[PDB]
């Protein structure tokens, strides 16, 4: 990544670039640069150390020279707004892999999963125990979403099989936590406690959504 | 007075004033990190107590409760 | 003939001599400090409204000074005053380029302003209702893109440009009554002190300037960043503020000191911070990368305290109420949202 082109100033500067490199009527084809010098215009790629610092001027004279001479036609402009999104979300689609919840049942299991996962992959963990109210109610609904949600992991274990016994009382649990990318990004502690007695699936779900915790809008 | 200026200025027009600023840079009285620091610790101490973001908000006291 | 590289080497010296004046007083890190502290609590705010209107990706949003009304600038070429408490929409402004960089809200809820590739920061008139037709004023000066700008008052409004400039306006009159110079590169963003005596920039030279706005000249240059600073926030007491950048760091300065005071990085985090607020107490510092991603640092133990939004590649930009109640978070997928 590096230096910024997505958000900020940046971003703003970096989307007009793209979107010149398909408003001209061709990309990557022979309607745009044949001289294999670049896939845009682009400024401040290479140190230019003559005042005595690493050279950065995002816009260049050429750049907002067009920006004068330009012919922003409206209805490319709507175009590459929807293009921008469909991109996104596409890129933020991993395939539907999974669709089951897992039973882990070593503290050893558990470290695996994060661990040797996809960065990109969410990993929803339950710590639970029978007989423990909300326990129940939360698998169910889990198995629901496993299935609707194929590109996240969701797994279960019970608090006894989790290598950290007193540490989890029946009190904080059920508890949910969140990885994803290796690290942790969200733990729920009495997860049951966020819905009416009866929950269902829709429920934990809308909860999940409003954390940012599930993919695909 | 305030001061209006064009751009248009030299290379070594940039230069002058840069050792100029710096000049006057140089004259000024720092404050040991240390005396720095225990001020910050000591205003975000006391005051995120508070913090709305830190705490939680109680459901009642929150201006954007579940809209009903 | 003439000749500029000794004049180029007085600098160096001159700054060699400010590195040291600052190595003489850097006798511990904040952290070292807040050692005993103990560490927030994991923090995970939940959305509790959805602003939908955005026809396109959400580049620069701000609040209203009574932390409910708030303004956001999209690439859908519109400026929105939503209500965020009922998510109603108030006013509704069309633009006339989509490179929106940057929006403001005057302090009294009077005018909103915004710009961007256009090099003009326009404003707009919300009591005199301009919203179909009229633009009270265009800031016409900047040889750059503006990529921030915030308003002192009615009358008088401070940009930042890519053209190296800063400059603070008299709205009435429409003139660059005040012209900052300084930076050697692209003018990032900016920072009014809470008592808009002074204001703090950011900008592509690696440097952030502290700057007398009644004077018209800059007080200090912060540097520590070997790459570009892409936003600014000044803290709460108005004694430091904070840096995010290119570089992948955070960075806390302290004015009195001269220096910055702490540093939030993690080996796990590549990219580029394009967003930083505080808390409302500061002991938040909430980071947006350019991944869409968003940090929560605790500012005293420079430790992540949580994850604004799970990391779900959504967030474009963001801002804290000044009743801290709420963040508020704009999007590429043309949604806003706001979290407690
Ligand atoms: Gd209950
Ligand atoms: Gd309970
Ligand atoms: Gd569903
Ligand atoms: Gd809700
Ligand atoms: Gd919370």
């Amino acid at each position: 990544e590096g230096q910024a082109t997505h958000t900020g100033p940046k971003g703003v500067i970096n989307d007009w670039r793209k979107f010149k490199l398909e408003s001209e009527d061709g990309d990557s084809i022979p309607p745009s640069k044949k001289e294999i010098l670049r896939q845009m215009s682009s400024p401040q790629s290479r140190d230019d150390k003559d005042s005595k610092e690493r050279m950065s001027r995002k816009m260049s004279i050429q750049e907002y020279e067009l920006i004068h001479q330009d012919k922003e036609d409206e209805g490319c402009l709507r175009k590459y707004r929807r293009q921008c999104m469909q991109d996104m979300h596409q890129k933020l689609s991993f395939g539907p892999r999974y669709g089951f919840v897992y039973e882990l049942e070593t503290g050893e299991q558990f470290l695996e999963t994060i661990e040797k996962e996809q960065k990109v992959t969410t990993i929803v963990v339950n710590i639970y125990e029978d007989g423990v109210r909300g326990c129940d109610a939360l698998n169910s609904s889990l198995e629901c979403l496993a299935a609707e949600y194929p590109m996240v992991k969701f797994c279960k274990i019970r608090a006894s099989n989790t290598g950290a016994g007193d540490r989890f009382s029946s009190d904080v649990l059920p508890t949910l936590l969140v990885y994803k990318g290796g690290e942790l990004i969200s733990n729920f502690i009495s997860v049951a406690e966020q819905f009416a007695e009866d929950f269902f699936a829709a429920d934990v779900e809308s909860f999940l959504n409003e954390y940012g915790l599930l993919p695909e809008r | 007075m305030p001061v209006i200026n064009i751009e248009d200025l030299t290379e070594k027009d940039k230069l002058k004033m840069e050792v100029d600023q710096l000049k006057k840079e140089v004259t000024l009285e720092r404050m040991l990190v240390s005396k720095c620091c225990e001020e910050f610790r000591d205003y975000v101490e006391e005051r995120s107590g508070e913090d709305p973001l830190v705490k939680g908000i109680p459901e009642d006291k929150n201006p954007f409760k579940e809209l009903k | 003939m003439s000749e500029l590289d000794q004049l180029r080497q007085e600098a160096e010296q001159l700054k060699n001599q400010i590195r040291d004046a600052r190595k003489a007083c850097a006798d511990a890190t904040l952290s070292q400090i807040t050692n005993n502290i103990d560490p927030v609590g994991r923090i995970q705010m939940r959305t509790r409204r959805t602003l939908r209107g955005h026809l396109a990706k959400i580049y620069a949003m701000h609040w209203g000074t009574d932390s409910r009304l708030l303004l956001s600038a999209s690439q859908d070429g519109k400026l929105i005053i939503w209500d965020s408490y009922t998510t109603n929409k108030v006013h509704a402004i069309p633009l006339r380029s989509s490179w929106v960089m940057t929006c403001a809200y005057a302090p009294s809820g009077n005018y909103v302003a915004c710009g961007g590739l256009d090099n003009i920061c326009s404003i707009y008139n919300l009591k005199t209702r301009e919203g179909n037709v009229r633009v009270s004023r265009e800031l016409a000066g900047h040889t750059g893109y503006l990529s921030c700008c915030r308003f002192l008052d009615d009358n008088q409004i401070v940009t930042s440009s890519g053209d190296t400039t800063c400059a603070l306006w008299d709205i009435e009159t429409g003139q660059q009554t005040t012209t900052f110079t300084g930076h050697t590169g692209d003018v990032m963003s900016l920072s009014l002190a809470p008592d808009t005596r002074l204001f703090v920039s950011g900008a592509c030279d690696a440097s952030a300037k502290l700057w007398d706005v009644r004077e018209g000249m800059c007080r200090q240059t912060f540097t520590g960043h070997e790459s570009d600073i892409n936003a600014i926030c000044f803290f709460p007491n108005g004694n430091a503020f904070a840096t995010g950048s290119d570089d992948a760091t955070c960075r806390l300065f302290d004015l009195r000191a001269d220096q910055e005071l702490m540093t939030y990085s993690h080996d796990n985090i590549i990219c580029g911070i394009t967003s930083v607020s505080f808390s409302k107490s500061g002991r938040l510092l909430l980071a947006g990368y350019d991944d869409f991603n968003c940090n929560v640092w605790d500012a005293l133990k420079a430790d992540r305290a949580g994850v604004l939004a799970g990391h779900d590649n959504r967030v474009s930009c963001l801002g804290v109420t000044d009743d801290g109640m709420a963040v508020a978070t704009g999007s590429w997928d043309s949604f806003l949202k706001i979290w407690n």
